[PDB]
């Protein structure tokens, strides 16, 4: 009865956590481009001012100059392992399969209640947030060796 | 205006064929053009020199042919392109102060950022070393079986080395951890031993081969300087054969340029090369062995240009410039000349170079968790196959009872 | 976690089957990862495949740690703070 | 004056830069106590050159003699030797 | 020599009569000509007596 508020409290916890965390984009401080080439504008030509940005998984922004929050989709693709990494970076698999693992967790508990009786639900429970936790593992171990290329 | 088609200085207009006059042509000097006209207030018309050559005295005819030429016999009264500043010119035409200071620079093909691979924890022993250290592990496990419990004098088992037992010694007296059981007996012991003796080899080699990796990696140098290249003998740099940088180390009394002169001279096979278009390709068609001897204009050019595989290295040798050229006797000597100060000053000359060789172009300690990326799929693959191990024994007993 | 997990999870091991709680599983980690010794290792398939990756891992990073820090220690490459 | 700026650097102990023409920048690279050096490139194209009074006959004589001496290789031998071989770092 | 030249921790020196000081001062040797100059101007004077 007390133990289980902490289970339930900490797994929305963690699933709103990790909902944030893909979808807001607060996950990298560099200092690139946030807007499409201007080949006609010339507004520089070509290699427009790089400025600190503020990157995600899908999209990177701006912080300061004159087009603070303008938010291009940051593209991984450019131009085997390489690629392969590529294919899991731009898909972000991992940081979503956690949230997906999370999400059947929490659900595991809440059936945890209209069947009292059959205790493998609670052991689905455990093994959906440990499962969790090791994709979040992957994924940012992906996403920081992805950023190093 | 007597010119010359080179790039970036003169290039096509994407459909200069829809174009008629001086709009047909862009670039360095065409844009140069333009500044020096309205500054002076006059009117030109671009001409192309017909033979497409620079300058050179045939020496025996002793008639100028190129944009000099152009100049001598009256054919043009402004020569504005990237034409080198020298006496034998200087003799015959009078050009105006230089509008861009260069030299002889070194090309080589730019590097790779090498991105550390997976796997690369296992880099610092060979693929047979790892091979035969599986092939040793499953041996001396089945030898502690076989030494430990085939005696049928000393069965209770007699101690608790098993086959799956066994195996969990080895492991664990590979990696210098584990506790519990170790052999009791005088055969067990001598395989332990043996095991213990071939562990603290391998693991110490390891870490004084990885230590070895990451300190000669750390004490490599990049080229910046013509004195690396003359001492270094694997990268083979090359010149060309008609123009100055040829003459340059001809001429050169200076020890550290005398040297390489004399290599490229006798060297084979023939470094020198004919046209700047192949030059430039071998360096690229050779993975980081050749190395380019042109000027520092044309190297910062095509290192803006893709495939973005060459930079520029070290410092120019030299220290040459390009002046825009009048024929003698002019009136425009005075205009044209302070026409180059006033573009200087005020930053259009460097703006104009900015906009050519960068703003159009096209070429844009610790150890990291690349190095050490895949030990941690592993891990987790580990930990992941654990867990489908334990599970799949419940599921199992679960369905019995 | 994981080691606690596949060592006290099944109820048709159960007084405990082993030592291997959370907190002893953080201890069993580590002594492991410090190169240390061993107070209690698994003795079940799943929990000795925890603790071969475990004792894996922590071989390549210690040996890497060393390696890198002699690496420091010879040969000393000052940084330019100011390039451009 | 720039003895001070080169002053302010030193005593700075890192945390000022004094931007200056390069050909003295390469000067006080090469002068005890050797902690100042020079780094990045020129941002700047200025030359320095030999002046005649307007109208002079020695103009044109003058104009030869120093483009002569750059084909040559004089006055890149007389740079190196007052600015490195007389030098005090290594 | 050539050795010495580059470093500058130990410091090389010769006489003051004699060759050994006419050799760097007509030496036309790179590595050489270096090794003269700055015996010219260093001080304390290395050239001993
Ligand atoms: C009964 C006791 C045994 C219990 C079992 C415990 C497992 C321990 C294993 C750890 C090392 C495994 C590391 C595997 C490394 C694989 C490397 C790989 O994939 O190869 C690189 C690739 O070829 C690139 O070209
Ligand atoms: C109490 C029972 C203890 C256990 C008992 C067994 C333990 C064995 C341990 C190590 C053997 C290492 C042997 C190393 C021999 C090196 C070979 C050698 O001497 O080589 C000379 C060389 O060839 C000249 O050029
Ligand atoms: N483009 S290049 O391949 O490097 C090149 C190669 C060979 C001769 C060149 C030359 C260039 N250049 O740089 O434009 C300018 C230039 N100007 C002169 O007056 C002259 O005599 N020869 C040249
Ligand atoms: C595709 C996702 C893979 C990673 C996560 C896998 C988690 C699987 C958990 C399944 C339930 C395990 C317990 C079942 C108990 C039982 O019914 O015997
Ligand atoms: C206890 C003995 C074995 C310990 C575990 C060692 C793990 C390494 C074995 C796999 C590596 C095989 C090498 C192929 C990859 C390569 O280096 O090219
Ligand atoms: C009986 O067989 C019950 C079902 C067994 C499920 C086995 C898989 C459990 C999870 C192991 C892998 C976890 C990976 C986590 C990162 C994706």
């Amino acid at each position: 009865g007390v133990q289980m508020l902490l289970t339930i409290v900490g797994a929305f916890a963690a699933f709103s956590l990790m909902t944030i965390a893909v979808g807001t984009d607060y996950w990298l401080y560099s200092r690139g481009v946030c807007k499409t080439k201007s080949v006609s504008e010339n507004e520089t030509s070509k290699k427009n001012e790089e400025v600190m940005t503020h990157s995600g998984l899908w999209r990177t922004c701006c912080l300061e100059g004159n087009f603070k929050g303008l938010c291009k989709q940051i593209d991984h693709f450019p131009e085997t392992a390489e690629y392969f990494l590529r294919a899991v970076r731009a898909s972000s698999i991992f940081p979503i399969l956690s949230v997906i693992l999370l999400f059947m967790g929490g659900l595991c508990i809440a059936a945890s209640e209209f069947y009292k009786t059959r205790h493998n639900i609670i052991l689905s429970a455990g093994i959906f947030f440990v499962s969790a936790g090791l994709s979040n593992i992957i994924g940012i171990i992906v996403y920081i060796s992805a950023n190093a290329g | 205006v007597t010119t010359i088609m080179e790039s970036p200085y003169v290039m096509y207009k994407k459909n200069h064929e829809m174009f008629e006059g001086n709009d047909k042509y862009e670039g360095y000097c065409v844009d140069l053009a333009s500044e020096i006209a309205k500054h002076i207030g006059i009117k030109y018309k671009i001409a192309i020199v017909p033979d497409g050559k620079y300058g050179a005295r045939d020496a025996d005819t002793k008639i100028w042919n190129g944009m000099v030429g152009e100049l001598v016999y009256g054919k043009a009264e402004i020569a504005i392109a990237p034409l080198t500043i020298t006496l034998v010119r200087e003799e015959v035409i009078d050009f105006s102060k230089p509008f861009m200071s260069l030299g002889i620079s070194i090309m080589i093909k730019k590097p790779q950022k090498s991105k550390p691979g997976v796997f690369s924890f296992l880099d610092p022993l060979a693929y047979e070393i790892w091979m035969c250290i599986v092939f040793a592990y499953i041996g001396v496990s089945v030898v502690l079986f076989l030494v430990s419990r085939f005696s049928p004098y000393e069965w209770q088992p007699p101690n608790e080395f098993g086959i799956f037992n066994s195996l969990w010694f080895s492991l664990g007296a590979f990696m210098q951890q584990g506790c519990d059981i170790s052999p009791r007996s005088l055969s067990g012991r001598i395989v332990g031993g043996v095991w213990w003796f071939f562990t603290l080899i391998i693991i110490s080699s390891y870490t004084a081969n990885l230590a070895a990796f990451l300190t000669v990696e750390r004490m490599v140098s990049p080229i910046e300087s013509a004195e690396d290249l003359a001492k270094q003998t694997e990268i083979a740099y090359g010149t060309l054969d008609s123009g100055s940088t040829k003459e340059f180390f001809r001429r050169s009394k200076i020890a550290v340029y005398e040297k390489m002169w004399t290599y490229m001279r006798s060297a084979e096979p023939s470094v020198f090369t004919r046209t700047t278009a192949e030059g430039v390709a071998r360096v690229r068609k050779s993975k980081g062995k050749f190395a380019f001897l042109l000027e520092s204009t044309m190297n910062e050019y095509i290192e803006q240009r893709k495939p973005c595989d060459t930079m520029k290295v070290g410092g120019n040798l030299d220290s040459k410039g390009y002046g825009v050229a009048t024929p003698k006797g002019s009136s425009l000597r005075t205009p044209v000349n302070l026409a180059v100060l006033k573009l200087s000053e005020a930053g259009v000359l460097d703006k104009l170079k900015n906009k050519w060789w960068y703003d159009k172009g096209e070429c844009g300690s610790a150890l990291s968790l690349s190095n050490v990326a895949g030990v941690f799929y592993i891990l987790v693959g580990g930990l992941g196959l654990a867990m489908l191990v334990a599970l799949i024994e419940f599921c199992y007993k679960s369905r019995a009872e």
